[PDB]
């Protein structure tokens, strides 16, 4: 949903961008309006591709781009940036310091913040399971292949 | 009066396993809202 993907500030910024394209203010983006801003940016496209880049996001097929369609375009662009990198943030939650290894103390820190509590001994049980190298720290490579700590 | 009473009694709900099964899956998803985050919203029970 747009509320999940976009914040109030981003919606305001997109509206200003939409109004930059819509010099008329009627609420729709025509080919000439889209072509004008492209020339200001240096590009000189033809109407054949200019229509194509409109039809690619025009939902109702009226031939013009309104704000609901403009927001829907930007909502997809924000969403599809992250595809499978969600494990990177999950790794950094356990990795407080910022290096490439998860320490037992760092695993204690996240477990302390979470509801479940450890008796300072079973923390070694799952870290040695995740850490195959046996160095006492779980790196990023060990975390993605199998997640226990 | 009695036609209304009889109709009301026929619309009274009983234990529905299909509704119960749906709720168990629904509570297992753990949904949240956009503006902030709701902790397992307690919207109306659908079993009786
Ligand atoms: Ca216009
Ligand atoms: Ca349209
Ligand atoms: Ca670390
Ligand atoms: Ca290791």
């Amino acid at each position: 949903h747009m509320a999940d993907q976009l914040t109030e500030e981003q919606i305001a910024e997109f509206k200003e961008a939409f109004s930059l394209f819509d010099k008329d203010g009627d609420g729709t983006i025509t080919t000439k309006e889209l072509g004008t801003v492209m020339r200001s940016l240096g590009q000189n496209p033809t109407e054949a591709e200019l229509q194509d880049m409109i039809n690619e996001v025009d939902a109702d097929g009226n031939g013009t781009i309104d704000f609901p369609e403009f927001l829907t375009m930007m909502a997809r662009k924000m969403k599809d940036t992250d595809s499978e990198e969600e494990i990177r943030e999950a790794f950094r939650v356990f990795d407080k310091d910022g290096n490439g290894y998860i320490s037992a103390a760092e695993l204690r820190h996240v477990m302390t913040n979470l509801g479940e509590k450890l008796t300072d001994e079973e923390v070694d049980e799952m870290i040695r399971e995740a850490d195959i190298d046996g160095d006492g720290q779980v790196n990023y490579e060990e975390f993605v292949q199998m997640m226990t700590a | 009066f009695f036609q209304s009473i009889q109709a009301l009694m026929q619309t009274c709900s009983v234990l529905d396993l299909n509704a119960f099964e749906r709720q168990n899956k629904a509570e297992g998803l753990g949904m949240v809202n956009e503006d902030g985050t709701v902790i397992n919203r307690q919207n109306g029970e659908k079993v009786m």
